[PDB]
């Protein structure tokens, strides 16, 4: 016979976890608490196998360059040695969900991709040509992530990522 | 008036029984969703 109150911490946006090995939705959440429920019940990308990707995008934005939100868009990319993907992915999405980037509506979502010899984490934004936004995104990534300064970060438009070596 | 959370706060929000159950809608994908 308890007597309880319950209220959850709202996020600036609703977000959707996606998965790919065809990209499929895992679920959508709107609160910090609901986020941990989804996150704590997913395998961490470090413990993932083969050629799989996690995606965490604003609700309504599909993690595909074709999506209208990703027109004229781009992404910062970090190539990581094996063993860093789980911690980096966590820090990135916690920073994204916490609105640490401070670029208005420019963020679309974050990806982590486990590959054969390395891992890749990326964050997408809407306007590739907005240098003030891409630099602020860059500056936040170096902070919220604990990567050495000489860690190379690459910014590419989505077209730069399609049909190229 | 943007909603902003620092990392330490979000980490401490995990310490609640609300987080100890999966979402009902959670798909069962082998090797991904525990």
């Amino acid at each position: 016979g308890p007597h309880m109150l319950e209220a959850e911490h709202p996020l600036q946006y609703n977000y959707t976890f996606w998965y790919s090995r065809n990209i499929k939705q895992i679920g959508t959440f709107a609160s910090v608490e609901q986020f941990w429920r989804f996150y704590s019940h997913m395998v961490r990308p470090g413990d993932l196998t083969g050629h799989s990707d996690f995606h965490l995008f604003k609700e309504g934005i599909k993690p595909m360059w074709e999506d209208d939100a990703n027109k004229n868009g781009g992404k910062w990319i970090i190539r990581l040695r094996k063993g860093l993907a789980s911690r980096c992915w966590e820090n990135l999405i916690l920073a994204m969900l916490g609105e640490q980037f401070m670029v208005g509506e420019e963020i679309c979502g974050a990806v982590v991709s486990v590959r054969f010899q390395e891992d890749i984490i990326s964050i997408w934004n809407k306007t590739a040509s907005d240098q003030a936004t891409t630099a602020r995104i860059r500056d936040t990534l170096r902070r919220v992530l604990n990567l050495p300064p000489n860690t190379i970060m690459e910014y590419k438009t989505h077209t730069d990522s399609i049909k190229m070596p | 008036t943007r909603i902003i959370y620092d990392r330490k706060f979000l980490m401490e929000c995990r310490n609640s029984p609300v987080t100890k159950t999966p979402p009902r809608d959670l798909p069962t994908i082998p090797g991904v969703t525990s």
